[PDB]
RNA sequence: GGCUAAUCCCCCAUGUGGACCCGCCCCUUGGGGUGUGUCCAAAGGGCUUUGCCCGCUUCCGGAUGGGCCCGCGUCCCAUCAGCUAGUUGGUGGGGUAAUGGCCCACCAAGGCGACGACGGGUAGCCGGUCUGAGAGGAUGGCCGGCCACAGGGGCACUGAGACACGGGCCCCACUCCUACGGGAGGCAGCAGUUAGGAAUCUUCCGCAAUGGGCGCAAGCCUGACGGAGCGACGCCGCUUGGAGGAAGAAGCCCUUCGGGGUGUAAACUCCUGAACCCGGGACGAAACCCCCGACGAGGGGACUGACGGUACCGGGGUAAUAGCGCCGGCCAACUCCGUGCCAGCAGCCGCGGUAAUACGGAGGGCGCGAGCGUUACCCGGAUUCACUGGGCGUAAAGGGCGUGUAGGCGGCCUGGGGCGUCCCAUGUGAAAGACCACGGCUCAACCGUGGGGGAGCGUGGGAUACGCUCAGGCUAGACG
């Protein structure tokens, strides 16, 4: 069972390397709702086939440098553009809360 | 809008029973009839109707109450003695099959909607399956 | 290297013996790897020798390597016994 | 060193009759013969209404005296009773009875149950033949509690004994007053035995 | 005081020396040898090659080395050779190396 | 509150604060008196009361009560610390041991006696 | 400086095979197969001595033990809000058993953070333990597992394996030797000392058992370990007696001066017989070895016990330690003196300022008992952090108001998918522990054997009502 995920390309900024935003739901040990969180995955992308806003499926893969331990699998769907102004708008955001 | 469909059901019934009315309108579903069709087979509402009022689908319950009280306050024993949701928008609650709560000493019941459909807590029992707990009866 | 031996097991005075696949380095009395047997050398109740064969058999067959106070025990038990 | 003094002072508080010696407890002495008063100075007051606590250790204390038994012991066998399936009260009664020493008084082999416990302790007492000394012991039914072949000659136990002859015996217990032996059959029921306590209160006593 | 299989100790030492001018003379060589190949001089560094290619695997025979710190240092070796031995090489002895 | 409050924010689990730093969680602590002396107490009562400063292994300089009727105390009198305080006087959070290292027990206690220290007597 | 042996080190051959570059076959990350060149083997020793045993060598598997890597989980502070230059990625290379900025050279300008980055504080994790109806809280001593350390900090060497607690090197601190040049240590192994502290043991016996190293075996080593000792530290069992015995002795307390109380308690009578003395006396130990066989299977024989003359058995035998807390209400248990806001008690209400069931002593009583109190710390009560399970008009508590960002939430009908959700199978959920059952120590504590339960995660298969999502449609919400 070599895992697998999924995801939306955020990041061109790398040579073969995209970033991949994961998303996953599980219900609070405690308080008992679904909690929707998340997580981002530097991943290969030997010869830059993905481009950004791209949906892919991603995978556990032996070792390629620091921060990089999945290689990208296939792809799942084609500009899913709204994931991706909606992670850069929260990123953006930062700039608020500050000194 | 109406954030629960649902809850706002069992509710206008609640006020609807105590202030002991002989029937109510509640907009009309698929799945809140299921679940008035439980409640009716099971014994707490008279039973209930699909109507129309001004152009629009709704569903008539009827509603049943015990006789008369003596003493003062003659006002009748309710049959729907209490009824409350359980799993609740953005609460949500799912039972397994050895999850599934069981009504004041079984006096009352639960009802759960599951792959088998809306059914009691008695019948997804039997028929061995969890679901997402919808309300408390009794 | 893979042994079977005896872990002690009962109380002080008491002692009550398990047998026991493991490798060499261990513990005497920490984690093993199968229990295949239990033996009570004071001999307290009818049955002080449980070692069911089929399993010492393999361990045997693979490169297990028994000390010679449980080969006897063992082969009390005829895990050896050949024909 | 479980309770060794003056007994017929707790016949006296617990203000009904305790036979914790047995003969005499029926003559007209038990002292709640014409004293039936608890004891001290202000044992002849006009007394108060008694606490719901009071009540229920009051309670306690009569069932634990009856028996002649350690706290720690009494609990121990209590909480014992409780994790047992089965309604707690009742099992509790079970296990009383079943310690040894309380069979051999209740086989009569003994005046009362300190003396048995004696009776036990100095080995005159053998289960299903071999001797053992140690009143705790829990008999099983299917067990024979008889007396000690080397102490069958004992002033005692022939005093006691032959003079059980006819008298009948606890209906979950059988007696052969040649062999000094006797089978412990089955478990009493709360009827079976008599006693002066309503154990719920007991159990009432200790859910606190 | 005196724990007298320290002597282990004093035996690593004649070990350790060995082993270094093992490796060193090994390291000497490869280079020579692939030195010889950007000359282009395909007969004298295939021949070089080879003997250092002899002494590695000679030297895994022992402690020394050993595993596949052998192959690697074959490989490696072996290769920069023949991929040095196109400035134009025509490989001349092809000894050590697979026509 | 709701529940995606919960999520987000969620309950605070709070904590209580010592009665006492005897310190090291120490059960009871050696000390030194530092000085002995008598203080009057607080709201409805009056008293004498009997306390000594005194210094701890703990570090801290802290006021403790000689309880009982005589005492024998004084200027460098080493004691033991147990703590448990006196609510009618006011900085007296420990009670001494008496009976241990330099301080007495009370003699002629008769009634209770593990508390103040003294051994039991003997009769005919 | 000089001889010298080997299972020590080389050189040559043999190449079953393996290794490496290149080409193709299958396969899919560096997995197999194959051809061409190249490169690589070895060690003897013992006997019942011509054939057996203990060894060596190259390959392919097994087995066991590991490295490395990923998902998920994993304390407080936001009065810590920004952080980052090997930083984040790429090509080449070094290195290693192996991936990888682990390191290095040159390119690109990235990586991370309110889903709490960076900083600060604290802490070894876990099986489990304590508490709790449960949910939770709290904890990680003993036993098992995993990690880290070995006076503080660096480093490598040898090796299958270490960056090594009783190995090596350097710096530092400390101690000791010193011919002042220079040298030697490392108890967080068992004992033991000292210091610190409220506080934590014997410089014991044994190698019989189990287990580990080496050894063909005999054996040797084994402060692992089996045992003993000391501490009421805990838990469990047991004793200081059993039956009689007064209308109820002296003493002592109370007194309405008649009597009430301790109290069947004592005395005394009669049984029993802890301690102690005598005798007998284990199991734990049967293999290694040796003999027949064939050094196998199988059969026969021999030795060996620290605990210990202990456990246990039989005989004899003495009436044989009881204490501590409480008695104003929470709370079971009351009277007399003494005392006079004093002396004192006090967990909290509060007691004491001359009739104190509240201080102190007495008689009596209540509770526990070889123990009973105390202080300290956890959980409980405390639904007083409220998931179960609280609140906000005046009790603490609605922001001064608005706009919307992230985020939370989402009408009616139909179809797809099946992520959430539900179900079934299966793998994992070590042992210990907990639960139940029988059993072993005379019981028990303690111990065995068995059975059961299990959240969770992996995998395969299934259901589709609710949640999602994609496609369609509607108009009761919203807008026009
Ligand atoms: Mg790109
Ligand atoms: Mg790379
Ligand atoms: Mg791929
Ligand atoms: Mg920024
Ligand atoms: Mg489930
Ligand atoms: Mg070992
Ligand atoms: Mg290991
Ligand atoms: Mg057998
Ligand atoms: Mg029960
Ligand atoms: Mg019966
Ligand atoms: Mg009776
Ligand atoms: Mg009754
Ligand atoms: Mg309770
Ligand atoms: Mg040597
Ligand atoms: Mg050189
Ligand atoms: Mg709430
Ligand atoms: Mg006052
Ligand atoms: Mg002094
Ligand atoms: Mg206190
Ligand atoms: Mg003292
Ligand atoms: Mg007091
Ligand atoms: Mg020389
Ligand atoms: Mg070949
Ligand atoms: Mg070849
Ligand atoms: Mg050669
Ligand atoms: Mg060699
Ligand atoms: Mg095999
Ligand atoms: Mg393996
Ligand atoms: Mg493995
Ligand atoms: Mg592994
Ligand atoms: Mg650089
Ligand atoms: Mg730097
Ligand atoms: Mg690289
Ligand atoms: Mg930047
Ligand atoms: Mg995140
Ligand atoms: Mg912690
Ligand atoms: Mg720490
Ligand atoms: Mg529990
Ligand atoms: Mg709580
Ligand atoms: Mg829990
Ligand atoms: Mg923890
Ligand atoms: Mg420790
Ligand atoms: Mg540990
Ligand atoms: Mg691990
Ligand atoms: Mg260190
Ligand atoms: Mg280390
Ligand atoms: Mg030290
Ligand atoms: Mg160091
Ligand atoms: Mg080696
Ligand atoms: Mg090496
Ligand atoms: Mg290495
Ligand atoms: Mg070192
Ligand atoms: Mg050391
Ligand atoms: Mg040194
Ligand atoms: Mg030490
Ligand atoms: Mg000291
Ligand atoms: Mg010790
Ligand atoms: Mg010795
Ligand atoms: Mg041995
Ligand atoms: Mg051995
Ligand atoms: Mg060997
Ligand atoms: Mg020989
Ligand atoms: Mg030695
Ligand atoms: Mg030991
Ligand atoms: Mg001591
Ligand atoms: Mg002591
Ligand atoms: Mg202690
Ligand atoms: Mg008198
Ligand atoms: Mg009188
Ligand atoms: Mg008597
Ligand atoms: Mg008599
Ligand atoms: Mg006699
Ligand atoms: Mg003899
Ligand atoms: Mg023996
Ligand atoms: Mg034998
Ligand atoms: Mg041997
Ligand atoms: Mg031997
Ligand atoms: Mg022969
Ligand atoms: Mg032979
Ligand atoms: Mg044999
Ligand atoms: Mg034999
Ligand atoms: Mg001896
Ligand atoms: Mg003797
Ligand atoms: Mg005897
Ligand atoms: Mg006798
Ligand atoms: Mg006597
Ligand atoms: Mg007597
Ligand atoms: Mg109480
Ligand atoms: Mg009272
Ligand atoms: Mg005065
Ligand atoms: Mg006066
Ligand atoms: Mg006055
Ligand atoms: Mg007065
Ligand atoms: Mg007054
Ligand atoms: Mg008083
Ligand atoms: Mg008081
Ligand atoms: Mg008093
Ligand atoms: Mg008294
Ligand atoms: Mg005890
Ligand atoms: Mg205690
Ligand atoms: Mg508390
Ligand atoms: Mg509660
Ligand atoms: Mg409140
Ligand atoms: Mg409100
Ligand atoms: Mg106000
Ligand atoms: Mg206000
Ligand atoms: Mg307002
Ligand atoms: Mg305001
Ligand atoms: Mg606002
Ligand atoms: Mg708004
Ligand atoms: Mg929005
Ligand atoms: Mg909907
Ligand atoms: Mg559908
Ligand atoms: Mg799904
Ligand atoms: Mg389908
Ligand atoms: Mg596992
Ligand atoms: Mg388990
Ligand atoms: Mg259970
Ligand atoms: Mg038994
Ligand atoms: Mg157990
Ligand atoms: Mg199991
Ligand atoms: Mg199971
Ligand atoms: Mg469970
Ligand atoms: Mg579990
Ligand atoms: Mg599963
Ligand atoms: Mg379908
Ligand atoms: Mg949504
Ligand atoms: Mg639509
Ligand atoms: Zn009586």
């Amino acid at each position: 069972p070599k895992k697998v995920l999924t995801g939306v390309v955020v990041s061109d900024k790398m040579q073969k390397t995209v970033t991949v935003l994961v998303e996953r739901q599980f219900p609070h040990p405690l308080y008992g709702k679904v909690i929707k969180r998340s997580k981002k995955y530097l991943a290969h992308d030997p010869e830059e086939k993905y481009k950004l806003g791209d949906v892919v499926e991603i995978i556990e893969s032996r070792p390629i440098s620091k921060r990089k331990r999945f290689r990208v699998l296939r792809l799942v769907e084609s500009g899913r553009m709204d994931l991706v102004e909606k992670y850069l708008i929260r990123r953006q955001n930062y700039e608020s809360l500050s000194k | 809008m109406l954030t629960d469909p649902i809850a706002d059901m069992l509710t206008r019934i609640r006020n609807a029973t105590r202030v002991y009315k002989e029937s109510t309108d509640v907009p009309a579903s698929r799945f809140k009839e299921e679940i008035l069709r439980i409640l009716a087979r099971e014994g707490f509402i008279k039973g209930y109707e699909r109507v129309d009022v001004d152009g629009k689908p709704y569903l008539r319950v009827y509603l049943k109450y015990g006789p008369r009280r003596q003493g003062p306050d003659p006002r009748p024993e309710q049959v729907i003695h209490h009824i409350r949701r359980i799993s609740k928008p953005g609460r949500r609650v799912y039972v397994g099959v050895k999850e599934i709560p069981r009504v004041r000493r079984g006096l009352g019941i639960a009802i759960l909607s599951t792959s088998k459909g809306v059914l009691t807590d008695r019948e997804a029992r039997k028929l061995g399956v969890g679901g997402e707990l919808i309300c408390e009866v009794w | 290297m893979v042994k079977i031996r005896l872990a002690r097991f009962g109380s002080k005075h008491n002692p009550h013996y398990r047998i026991v696949v493991t490798d060499a380095r261990r513990k005497r009395d920490g984690k093993y790897i199968e229990k295949i047997g239990y033996y009570d050398p004071r001999k307290t109740t009818p049955d002080w020798l449980k070692v069911d064969v089929e399993r010492a058999r393999y361990w045997l067959s693979v490169g297990a390597q028994p000390t010679d106070t449980a080969r006897r025990l063992l082969r009390q038990a005829g895990v050896f016994r050949q024909e | 060193g479980r309770y060794i003094g003056p007994v017929c002072r707790l016949c006296r508080r617990e203000g009904v009759k305790l036979y914790l010696k047995g003969e005499r407890c029926y003559s007209p002495k038990c002292a709640m013969e014409r004293r039936p008063y608890p004891p001290g100075q202000h044992g002849q007051k006009r007394a108060r209404r008694p606490s719901d606590y009071a009540v229920r250790l009051r309670e306690k204390q009569k069932l634990r005296r009856i028996y002649g038994i350690s706290e720690r012991q009494f609990r121990n066998l209590f909480e014992e009773a409780s994790k047992k399936k089965g309604v707690t009260g009742s099992v509790f009664l079970g296990l009383l009875e079943s310690r040894l020493d309380n069979v051999v008084y209740r086989l009569g082999f003994a005046v009362s149950r300190r003396q048995a416990r004696q009776l036990v302790r100095h080995g005159h007492i053998t289960v299903n033949g071999r001797r053992v000394d140690l009143p705790s012991y829990r008999v099983r039914p299917g067990d024979e509690i008889a007396v000690a072949e080397k102490s069958r000659n004992l002033e005692l136990i022939r005093q006691n004994l032959e003079a059980m002859k006819g008298r009948k015996v606890g209906p979950w217990l059988s007696l052969d007053v040649e062999g000094m032996k006797g089978k412990f059959l089955r478990l009493p029921d709360r009827e079976d035995l008599a006693l002066p306590v309503n154990e719920q209160l007991v159990i009432e006593f200790y859910s606190r | 005081r005196n724990l007298s299989a320290l002597k282990r100790h004093r035996q690593s030492l004649k070990r350790r020396l060995r082993n270094k001018a093992k490796k060193s003379a090994i390291k000497t060589l490869s280079k020579k040898a692939i030195q010889l190949a950007q000359e282009g001089k395909a007969e004298e560094a295939l021949k070089i090659m080879r003997k250092a290619e002899s002494l590695i695997d000679k030297a895994a025979k022992g402690s020394t080395l050993h595993k596949n710190a052998a192959a690697r240092r074959k490989s490696r070796l072996m290769r920069k050779v023949r991929q040095l031995l196109e400035a134009a090489g025509a490989p001349l002895i092809g000894g050590g190396l697979s026509a | 509150p709701t529940i995606n409050q919960l999520v987000r924010k969620g309950r605070e689990k709070v904590r209580k604060k010592s009665k006492v730093p005897a310190l090291k969680g120490a059960p009871f602590r050696r000390g030194v008196c530092t000085v002995v002396r008598t203080v009057t107490p607080k709201k409805p009562n009056s008293a004498l009361r009997k306390v000594a400063k005194v210094r701890l292994t703990s570090g801290y300089e802290v006021t403790a009560y000689i309880p009982g009727e005589g005492h024998n105390l004084q200027e460098h009198s080493v004691v033991l610390i147990r703590g448990g305080r006196v609510k009618d006087l006011l900085g007296v959070r420990y009670h001494i041991v008496r009976g241990v290292y330099d301080a007495a027990g009370v003699k002629d206690r008769k009634k209770s006696r593990s508390k103040y220290g003294t051994k039991k007597p003997k009769e005919a």
